[PDB]
């Protein structure tokens, strides 16, 4: 097929590279619309449905079906943000941030915000809690690296809130998940690993203030902890990062 | 600030063998070891593995091949191993001369062992193929690994099957060495014009680039959101976590526009698969329907003068 | 009254004053050094 | 008051990455001079001495 | 005191912040700026001291006589080659 | 138009130059100070190519280029026509990707995560740079970096590859194509495993992670985990952009044969020279 | 005349900021803009 | 006429953040054409009419 | 009563004749400019 | 007619912000193809029309 | 009376009529700059 | 009224007579480096 | 005493001792080396 062409100079080669740009808009546009299933429809700055919505339209249903008796999900659901969030608007207009009307951290805004997921655990292939402490696990062991546990915590100011009294662990990928710390302040609380750095004299967490210590979202047991739990405990954390920030030194 | 880069503290339990799915038991080895030098960047299980009919025969036929091409780099080096360890990288199995067509009769050393070899090496990686998929189809999961393996074995066929036979001649598939192919390949650009001017060569370079990126920003993105069980990308897409929700807010920000959590995986498929089923296309064209890609993209208007 | 690198304030303070000796031994030296290569081979 | 920067930062890391960039500092000084064939202590040496 | 000025002074807290605060954007810029620049200047010195095979690479880009906008319709830059 | 979650995360905070003056959106887009620099780098670089691509003789978009000065002006500022255009493109082009970059920060500093993504992509723009000033510098000549044009760009790729015979002969070129095909690979395998995990066969349940594991062990006998594949995935695609850059960094400065006359240390080892 | 209620809408203090880094950059494009032309460059 | 009502549907803020950007690059865009032309070109302009300024 | 950004109309119009105000100075200034530069070297 | 009523369908803020980016880009354009055009490039045929203006 | 933006009646027909307004004097000095390069340069 | 920057009336026409004074400060010395300049190696 | 080292104070004076006394020693050991090949071979 070397030099024979349709079309006077459009060729086999031409043909193909036409096909291809126009195979490649349909899978944009079907990559674009298979990643519309979360967050939509768009809505206005107070809840309610925006004026515009895109040029791609929302896909068909899809439904998953969940192991152990967790029932179906169907996307997208068209549904809203099943929690209320303490913000109010910072201008008429759009397109200005919303300040929180209390405390971001304790409201859970920001930086600080939880998703409302279901107040059950996560689960492993086996049916079981997917984290749990090592006291349940009991066939788990540190492997290499330095046990945290019996350390002091230190805050980021430069205070140790406690002490490191056990680890949770992911039982299906083997994993630390969360540190314990027992609290000079009176209780418990939980750690994420991917938030603690372990050194040689203490686990040092530059992302909570001594006194953010004190009010830590609490789980409901200390065997297993909810995805729920998860969330607002991760998210805690993760909104210190900018509400304690003013705590660091200098 | 800890950076998710490397495991702090690794624990064990109990070895974990795999999930009961309708896999056959018996074909699963039973011996893990624990490593954990592996465990500061991944898992420290060294895992059982599954050993069937499949991957038996697609071990078997890919060995003999290495064997084979290992015995003729032994046969040219004059049966020296000075020579032998000196070439490893610098000798090849070559195709037949162009004066044997697709003809099955060249001398044993001039084609037939690169011949005897290639069917054997062909045999092993579609076997292979049918193991992705039937590890796929024996736990109850989709079939998207095997379609993604098609891809690149397209590719791979296009180079030495596909193309050699509607170019009449063995001798234009790829020799079997290390640097002979690399060879091979800048021959290949320097016969047909250049290969920088094949529109689909254009769209293979894309594609690569851009899993590359693709897959920076992806392992960035779940690494900044790991702080939250970010990585637990499954139950993230049944059940949305802040994780996902930061994750699509960072790039809605930043571009205008975002992904899902699991709408972020079609697009790496897609951006990985396209780059050698686009590549097959570009190479089983040249010769075949344009022999210069230079005056081409001169005619065609991308080429100047 | 724990650090984060665990270095106490006492420490601190001889680590640092033991670091500006250091470059101020390194800064002096090079000084003298800079001066032998001037008056050796003038550039 | 400045010391207690050593008790934010890690005096092992800063002072290795420091030792290691001035060593690399002074060693391509050294190569620079060498390969310039102006001071190049060695080679002229040569010649004041007469191969010396 | 809840507004960064308060009581203001009206000429002389406010130029002094209004001249601390410009000062220090302009400064932090300059700072940026020269170290790029010293950057750049010190790898253009150290290839100085490379081999004198690294200035014998030919220009590597192609002048395709319908970018050549040097003025004159030859295919290159005119005036040197 | 608000995602039905995002409101919650639209607050005050997370900048780094200007505090509250250029805190806000535009549409989806987030502005901040590096917003504003962004826009500005983006735009003037994109109409003085339109500038450029008017002083030519096409307004083909896949004919266009800008090309760098000639030699003869060294590391000088060239006349604007003769060079000059692509080095305002070129400050221009820096500007905007370090001003995205710097973006990038404030925008991870307001919902509260890791700042890895403006790290990966500074990898990316550090080829880049690599690619327009650090090997022009130590080369003494701006034109030396490559003429900016959809395929013009790959005449320079061409000619710089030639230069040095076959470039495939260029070990660090060896390691990033390693790279660079590998992240290829992982991101196929990673996509494809979670895709036959959350869409199974027809009317089964959604798979765990448990099953993804055992996929990976039953066919290689390793499964890397699924923190370690997205750990596995940014460190191949860093190491592909900084390797690659030092391949072309080594070319012209420091190695000036064919590239394949390197290799003549393995070849030329005293015990099997003369064989 | 009324331009002081500028400062009813932009903090003042960002703006000196945001000015002193306008100022310095604007004045970098006004320096290498002359020595890109020969007869205005004053190294030489 | 009464355009004034535009500052009902745009706020200020943004309209005079996006204004200056928008006037700045405009202004360096044609001073940078002129300065290409070699008609317009005030330096060498300027070169030519002092002989070397 | 339509108002989008939270302005009253009287606002809207004294923030309107300052901002007409700033803008004609502007305008003024360029077309000086211009006058200048078509008498040094016309283009037209 | 009664185009108004575009008004009930579309945002104001939005058509506003869309037609001002094309306008400018439209202008832009037009411009660019003037100039690149040597029978409608008003700095040069000014050139030529003034004896080098 | 409904619809999608949430304006009223009214208030598109005021918001149209001012926007008429401004497009009706942004087509008349296009015209007038047609006229101008028309007898300047015709390119009909 | 209109306060986005939380000042009032009259901390923002101090402030502004503070910045012009500092904006004419910078501009006169601008204008002896133009005329230094201009004196030097003239543009015009 | 958990130390970051593990060591004591008065360990830690007896290693510096000796650690001196050994770096004293190269030292000198280097220094007449450089004597005798700048008699040698004078650089
Ligand atoms: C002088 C050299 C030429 C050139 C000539 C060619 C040729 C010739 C080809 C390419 C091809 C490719 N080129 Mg090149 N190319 C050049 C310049 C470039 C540049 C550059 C910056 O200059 C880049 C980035 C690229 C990039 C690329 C890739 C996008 C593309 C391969 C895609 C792919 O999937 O590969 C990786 C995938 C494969 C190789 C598929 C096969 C792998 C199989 C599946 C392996 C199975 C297992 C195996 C049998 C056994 C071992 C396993 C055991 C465990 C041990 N080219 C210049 C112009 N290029 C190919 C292409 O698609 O072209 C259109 C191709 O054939
Ligand atoms: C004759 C040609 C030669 C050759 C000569 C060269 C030369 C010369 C070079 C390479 C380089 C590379 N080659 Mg080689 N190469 C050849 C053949 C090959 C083959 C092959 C199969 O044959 C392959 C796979 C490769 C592969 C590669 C890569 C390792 C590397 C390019 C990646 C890179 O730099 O990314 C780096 C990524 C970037 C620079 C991208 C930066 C992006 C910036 C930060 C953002 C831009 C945004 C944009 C403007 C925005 C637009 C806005 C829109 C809204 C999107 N080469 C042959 C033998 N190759 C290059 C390299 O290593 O470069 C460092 C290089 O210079
Ligand atoms: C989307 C496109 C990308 C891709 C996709 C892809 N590749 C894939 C898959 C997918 C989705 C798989 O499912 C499959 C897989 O299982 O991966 C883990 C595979 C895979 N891609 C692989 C390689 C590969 N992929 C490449 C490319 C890419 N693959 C693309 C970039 C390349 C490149 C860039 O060149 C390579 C080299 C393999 C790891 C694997 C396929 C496994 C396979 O082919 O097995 C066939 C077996 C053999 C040839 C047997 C060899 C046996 C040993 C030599 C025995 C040694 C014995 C002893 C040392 C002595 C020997 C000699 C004698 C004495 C015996
Ligand atoms: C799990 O997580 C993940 C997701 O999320 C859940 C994701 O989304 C993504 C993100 C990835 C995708 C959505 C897949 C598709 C992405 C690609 C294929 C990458 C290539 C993308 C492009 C082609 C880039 C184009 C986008 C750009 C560059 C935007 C351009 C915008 C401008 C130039 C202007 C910006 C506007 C501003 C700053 C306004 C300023 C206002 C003033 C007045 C000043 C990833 C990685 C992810 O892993
Ligand atoms: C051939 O030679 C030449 C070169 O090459 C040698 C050159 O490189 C260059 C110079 C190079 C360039 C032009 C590109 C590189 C330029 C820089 C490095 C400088 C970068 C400039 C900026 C980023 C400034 C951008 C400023 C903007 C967008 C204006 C901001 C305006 C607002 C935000 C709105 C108004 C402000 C507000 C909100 C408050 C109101 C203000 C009050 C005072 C009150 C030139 C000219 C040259 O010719
Ligand atoms: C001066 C010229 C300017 C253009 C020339 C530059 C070259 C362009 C080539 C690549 C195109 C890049 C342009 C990307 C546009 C960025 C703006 C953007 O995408 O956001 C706008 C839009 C709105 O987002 P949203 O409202 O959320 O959509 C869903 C609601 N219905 O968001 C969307 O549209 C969502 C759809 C996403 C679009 C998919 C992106 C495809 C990229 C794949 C390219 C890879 C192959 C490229 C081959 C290159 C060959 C040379
Ligand atoms: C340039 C001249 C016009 C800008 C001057 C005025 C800008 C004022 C600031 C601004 O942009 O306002 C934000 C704008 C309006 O959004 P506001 O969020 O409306 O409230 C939503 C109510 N539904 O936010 C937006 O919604 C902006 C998007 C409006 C629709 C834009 C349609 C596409 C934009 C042009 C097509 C893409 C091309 C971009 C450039 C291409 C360059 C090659
Ligand atoms: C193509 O390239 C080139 C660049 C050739 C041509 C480009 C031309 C262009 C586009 C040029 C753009 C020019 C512009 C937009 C210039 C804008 C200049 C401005 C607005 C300058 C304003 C300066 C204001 C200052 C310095 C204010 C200082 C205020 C203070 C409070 C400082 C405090 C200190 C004192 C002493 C205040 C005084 C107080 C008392 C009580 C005396
Ligand atoms: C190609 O490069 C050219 C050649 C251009 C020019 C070269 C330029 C150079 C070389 C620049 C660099 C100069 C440097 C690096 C100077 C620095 C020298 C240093 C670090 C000296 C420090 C020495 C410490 C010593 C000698 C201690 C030695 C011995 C002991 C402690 C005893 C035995 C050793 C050990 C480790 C055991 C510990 C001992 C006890 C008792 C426990
Ligand atoms: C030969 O080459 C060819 C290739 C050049 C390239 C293209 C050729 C083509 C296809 C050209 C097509 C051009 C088109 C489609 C042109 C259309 C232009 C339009 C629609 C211009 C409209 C301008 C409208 C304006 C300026 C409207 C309003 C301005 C105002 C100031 C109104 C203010 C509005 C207010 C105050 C509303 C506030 C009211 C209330 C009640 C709050
Ligand atoms: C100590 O024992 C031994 C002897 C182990 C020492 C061994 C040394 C060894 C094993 C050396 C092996 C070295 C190398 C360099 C192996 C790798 C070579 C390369 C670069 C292979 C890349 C190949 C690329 C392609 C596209 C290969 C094949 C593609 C196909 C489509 C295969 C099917 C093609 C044909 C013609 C099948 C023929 C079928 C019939 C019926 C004739
Ligand atoms: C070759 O030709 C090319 C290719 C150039 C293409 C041509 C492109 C062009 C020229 C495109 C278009 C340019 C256009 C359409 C428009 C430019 C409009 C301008 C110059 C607008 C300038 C406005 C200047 C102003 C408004 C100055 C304002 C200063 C002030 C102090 C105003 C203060 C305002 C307020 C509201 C104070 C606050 C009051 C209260 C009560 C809060
Ligand atoms: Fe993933």
């Amino acid at each position: 097929m070397v030099g024979v062409n349709f079309f006077g100079d459009f060729d086999l080669a031409s043909l193909a590279i036409w096909s291809f740009w126009l195979f490649f808009a349909l899978l944009v546009y079907y990559l674009q619309t298979e990643n519309m299933r979360e967050g939509y429809p768009l809505e206005n700055e107070d809840g309610g449905p925006a004026v515009n919505q895109g040029p791609f339209p929302l896909p068909s249903q899809k439904t998953f079906k969940l192991p152990h008796g967790r029932g179906e999900v169907t996307v997208p659901d068209y549904k809203k943000e099943a929690r209320d969030v303490a913000l109010a608007r910072t201008a008429v207009n759009d397109g200005f941030p919303h300040a929180p009307t209390g405390n971001p951290m304790l409201d859970g805004v920001g930086p600080a915000s939880w998703a409302p997921r279901r107040d059950i655990p996560e689960l492993d292939g086996h049916g079981h809690a997917k984290v749990v402490p090592m006291s349940v696990a009991s066939a788990f062991f540190v492997s290499a690296g330095r046990d945290p546990r019996g350390l002091p915590v230190i805050a980021n100011d430069m205070k140790t809130v406690g002490t490191v009294t056990e680890m949770w662990v992911d039982v299906a990928e083997h994993m630390v998940r969360y540190l314990e710390v027992d609290l000079a302040s009176g209780g418990k609380c939980l750690v994420p690993m991917t938030m603690a750095i372990i050194k040689k004299h203490a686990v040092v967490v530059q992302s909570i203030s001594s006194a953010a210590f004190a009010s830590v979202p609490q789980t409901k047991s200390m065997t297993e902890i909810s995805m729920l739990e998860e969330e607002k405990i991760c998210a805690y954390f993760a909104g210190g990062t900018m509400y304690c920030a003013d705590a660091k030194p200098k | 600030e800890y950076q998710n880069i490397f495991t702090q503290v690794q624990v064990a339990g109990k070895p974990e063998l795999g999930m009961v799915e309708g896999v056959n038991l018996e074909n699963r080895t039973t011996g893990t070891t624990n490593w954990p030098i592996l465990g500061w960047f991944g898992n420290a299980q060294l895992g059982p593995i599954y050993l069937g009919t499949l991957g038996t025969m697609s071990l078997i036929f890919g060995a003999f091949w290495f064997f084979l091409v290992g015995v003729s780099f032994i046969i040219q080096a004059d049966y020296s191993p000075a020579l032998f360890l000196r070439e490893l990288f610098r000798a090849g199995l070559f195709p037949p001369a162009p004066e044997y067509g697709l003809s099955l009769s060249a001398p044993l050393m001039e084609g037939g062992l690169w011949l005897i070899a290639s069917f054997f090496l062909m045999l092993s990686v579609l076997l292979w193929w049918a193991r992705t998929y039937k590890r796929a189809a024996d736990l109850g999961m989709g079939k998207h690994t095997a379609w993604a393996f098609a891809g690149a074995l397209w590719l791979m066929f296009v180079l030495s099957f596909f193309r050699p036979i509607l170019m009449g001649s063995w001798s234009e598939a790829v020799p079997y060495g290390i640097f002979p192919h690399l060879d091979w390949t800048n021959n290949f650009s320097l016969t047909h014009g250049n290969l920088f001017y094949n529109p689909f060569h254009g769209l293979s370079i894309a594609f690569l680039y851009g899993s590359t990126m693709l897959f920076a920003m992806h392992g960035a993105t779940i690494l900044a959101v790991s702080r939250l069980g970010g990585e637990r990308e499954l139950e993230q897409i049944v059940d949305r976590g802040t994780a996902a929700e930061r994750a699509a807010l960072f790039w809605r920000w930043t571009m205008g526009f975002n992904a899902t959590m699991e709408g972020i995986h079609r697009w790496g498929w897609w951006f990985a698969v396209l780059t050698p089923v686009t590549g097959g296309i570009g190479i089983l064209l040249s010769g075949t329907v344009v022999e210069d890609w230079s005056v081409w993209a001169q005619v065609h208007g991308y080429k100047a003068l | 009254d724990l650090s984060f690198t665990g270095l106490t304030d006492q420490q601190a303070q001889e680590l640092h004053s033991v670091y500006l000796q250091g470059m101020w031994l390194f800064i002096s030296v090079a000084i003298v050094a800079h001066l032998a290569v001037f008056i050796w081979r003038p550039w | 008051k400045f010391y207690k920067i050593w008790l934010i930062f890690d005096p092992r890391r800063v002072f290795v990455a420091q030792g290691v960039f001035l060593f690399l500092l002074a060693v391509m000084i050294h190569l620079m001079l060498l390969s310039n064939p102006g001071f190049n202590w060695l080679d002229i040496s040569g010649v004041k001495y007469e191969r010396v | 005191a809840e507004k960064h000025y308060l009581d203001g002074a009206t000429k002389v807290g406010m130029a002094t912040m209004g001249a601390a605060a410009m000062g220090k954007g302009m400064g932090i810029t300059a700072v940026v700026f020269f170290g790029t620049v010293f950057f750049v200047v010190a790898l253009a010195f150290i290839g100085q001291f490379l081999p004198d095979r690294s200035r014998e690479a030919p220009y590597p880009n192609t002048i395709f006589q319908v970018n050549d906008i040097d003025g004159t319709v030859d295919g290159k830059y005119t005036r040197f080659a | 138009a608000l995602l039905s979650f995002e409101r919650k995360y639209r607050v005050p905070g997370g900048t780094l130059i200007g505090g509250n003056l250029f805190d806000f959106w535009v549409g989806p887009f987030y502005v901040g100070f590096f917003g504003v620099t962004s826009v500005f780098f983006a735009a003037l670089g994109t109409l003085m190519i339109l500038w450029g691509a008017s002083l030519g003789d096409t307004w083909n978009p896949l004919l266009i280029s800008i090309n760098p000065p000639p030699l003869e002006y060294g590391l000088g500022a060239a006349p604007l026509r003769e060079g000059g255009i692509w080095q305002v493109v070129t400050l221009c082009a820096i500007g905007a990707f370090v001003s995205w970059a710097m973006r990038e920060v404030e925008i991870c500093r307001k919902l509260g995560i890791g700042l890895h993504i403006p790290f990966a992509f500074s990898f990316a723009i550090f080829a880049y740079i690599t690619l327009v000033v650090i090997r022009p510098a130590l080369m003494g000549a701006w034109g030396h970096g490559f003429q900016y044009g959809v395929f013009t760009h790959l005449e320079w790729v061409n000619n710089v590859g030639y230069q040095y015979g076959n470039f495939h002969y260029n070990p660090l070129h060896m390691l990033g194509i390693s790279l660079f095909f590998t992240t290829t690979l992982a991101l196929g395998l990673h996509g494809a495993l979670i895709l036959s995990a959350a869409n199974p066969e027809t009317g089964k349940e959604m798979r765990t992670p448990d099953h993804e594991d055992t996929f990976f062990r039953d066919l290689v006998g390793y499964s890397v985990g699924t923190l370690g594949i997205h750990r596995l995935g940014l460190l191949l695609a860093l190491n592909a952009a900084f390797w690659s850059a030092m391949c072309i960094l080594a070319s012209g400065t420091v190695w000036f044969d064919q590239w394949v006359f390197w290799w003549d240390w393995w070849y030329n080892l005293p015990f099997w020279a003369d064989l």
